[PDB]
């Protein structure tokens, strides 16, 4: 229950012409899914958008080192034919260099069961899901469309 | 313009001149660019 809790801290800066700066900090919790490793991770957040995630190409241009991917899942009734399964989306982000992947499963709770199937070998990086108030916290900062950094801790 | 805030860095040369500095946040593993208000 409290096992597999993922503690996520996100930090974003906003500057101003005066040179004054605002820091926005959030702490939130989700869960390490059985689809991935239970490991700490840290890096710049990249929100993974739908067509970009569908890009099937194998090219160096698509690789970036050490980022934390964020995927906000759509309601299944509105996205009935995805290009990849939820597990496939995690695998694809890891192939493109993600150090961890966070799914906001609020609109697709069934994704939790897909991620928690332990019948596949785990990805080597954390695959975390957030929902409810914690997902609201994450997306509030992700939606600012700036460069945020995130740290994922186990225990 | 220039804004490298929260980008990874290995030295101040990787951040924006003067208004940013490269620092490892306490409790974090890596160095990132952060604001430098002088001091």
């Amino acid at each position: 229950s409290t096992k597999e809790t993922a503690f996520v801290e996100v930090v974003l800066f906003e500057s101003s012409p005066s040179g004054d700066y605002t820091t926005y900090t959030t702490g939130l919790t989700g869960r390490f899914s059985r689809a991935g490793a239970t490991l700490s991770a840290e890096g710049e957040i990249v929100q993974m958008h739908p067509l970009g995630l569908c890009n099937n190409n194998d090219e160096e241009d698509l690789y970036e080192y050490g980022w934390v991917g964020v995927v906000k899942l759509e309601q299944p009734e509105l996205d009935p034919k995805p290009c990849l399964t939820v597990l496939g989306k995690a695998k694809r982000a890891v192939q493109r260099g993600a150090t961890a992947v966070i799914f906001d499963v609020s609109e697709n709770p069934e994704a939790i069961d897909q991620l928690n199937q332990g019948s596949e070998d785990p990805l080597k990086r954390p695959v975390v899901y957030v929902k409810g108030a914690d997902a609201i916290k994450l997306m509030n900062i992700v939606n600012k469309q700036k460069v945020a950094r995130a740290r994922i801790q186990h225990r | 313009g220039c804004n490298r805030l929260n980008k990874k860095c290995n030295s101040d040369a990787d951040c924006c001149a003067n208004k940013e500095k490269c620092e490892r946040p306490i409790g974090w593993k890596f160095m990132y660019c952060r604001p430098d208000v002088g001091p």
